[PDB]
């Protein structure tokens, strides 16, 4: 993610915690990275993903 | 509309299954092998076992901890789906205390 | 061999040898660490580590 | 040989740690048996301290 275009948008807390926990455990964290920037609410992305 | 299972169940995410080492049954086997190697490393509990029997027992136990087994993964993420499919086609329904 | 995926087969052979000793970040949960090294044969399937 | 000394003082340790019930029998049950036999004898017990 470029910082200069993604400076002022809110990030997703579940994806953040699960991303840190997956990177510390080496458990294929790359499929979480598209879910890191959130839209339309925090919970419906995780529902309808 | 609920069954009870004495072990944990997460469901799988793929249909091509491979081997990994993250479930409570392999964790349990790892902790049992870890305590038995802590037990056999002590010399006061088996003084007759000199050197090579001790190291061979350590290696047999670590290898047995690291066997390529698939039954714990099967119990973790495939067999509860099968029990849930079977259980309504059954003449005596489930009868479970917690 | 003139296979262009010979280095990634040489790396994934050791990564299939070392399962449970040391874990690496793979690409996804399909092409895992314990998957056989033969199946790759394609630059799309090279692991990110 | 230093192997044999430690290994077969281990034998002495295991023979110390053998399981047998003759000592508890001699402590607890055989005196009761001698006490119930001893009135029923043609030769009564004749003891020095």
């Amino acid at each position: 993610y470029p910082i200069s275009t993604y400076n002022h948008d809110r990030v997703n807390v579940f994806v953040a915690n699960a991303l840190v926990g997956a990177f510390l455990s080496n458990q294929a964290f790359y499929d979480l990275l598209p879910l890191l920037i959130v839209n339309d609410t925090m919970i419906s992305d995780l529902l309808g993903t | 509309e609920v069954l009870l299972l004495p072990i944990d169940h997460q469901p799988a995410n793929v249909t091509t299954p491979t081997l990994d080492f993250t479930n409570e049954l392999t964790n349990w086997r790892a902790r049992v092998c870890e305590l038995m190697k802590n037990l056999v490393d002590n010399q006061r509990y088996q003084p007759g076992w000199t050197q090579s029997l001790v190291s061979s027992m350590r290696g047999t136990l670590g290898k047995l901890k690291l066997i390529k087994s698939m039954t714990p993964m099967y119990l973790q993420q495939l067999a509860p789906v099968e029990l849930a499919v079977i259980a309504p086609m059954l003449p005596f329904p489930p009868f479970q205390v917690p | 061999t003139t296979d262009p995926c010979a280095p990634v087969k040489a790396f994934m052979t050791l990564a299939n040898m070392m399962v449970g000793f040391e874990t690496i970040p793979m690409d996804n949960q399909i092409y895992t660490q314990s998957r056989r090294a033969s199946a790759f044969s394609t630059p799309h399937t090279w692991p990110r580590c």
